[PDB]
């Protein structure tokens, strides 16, 4: 989508394996601010926004 | 018959209890950190921060 019409999606009721996202080298920049990227596999959230 | 004739001892007890209570309650403050509990703040961050 365009910059002024950025696409927003809500995610809930799932189990997420962030490890496969992190270990992949396809992404140029991967910056996690509030948490540590390697600790995502242990936490559980709700109402994730992408 | 008459009550509240021992105000001094009750005052001492109340002062000590209130001091202890406020000391305990101070443990829930934030002090500028992102949280007030060690367990959550340790299970979420790379140590350097």
């Amino acid at each position: 989508a365009s910059v002024y019409a950025w696409n927003r999606k809500r995610i809930s009721n799932c189990v997420a394996d962030y490890s496969v996202l992190y270990n992949s080298a396809s992404f140029s920049t991967f910056k996690c601010y509030g948490v540590s990227p390697t600790k995502l596999n242990d936490l559980c959230f709700t109402n994730v926004y992408a | 018959s008459t009550a509240s004739a021992l105000g001094k001892l009750q005052n001492v007890v109340n002062q000590n209890a209130q001091a202890l209570n406020t000391l305990v309650k101070q443990l829930s403050s934030n002090f500028g950190a992102i949280s007030s509990v060690l367990n959550d703040i340790l299970s979420r961050l790379d140590p350097p921060e």
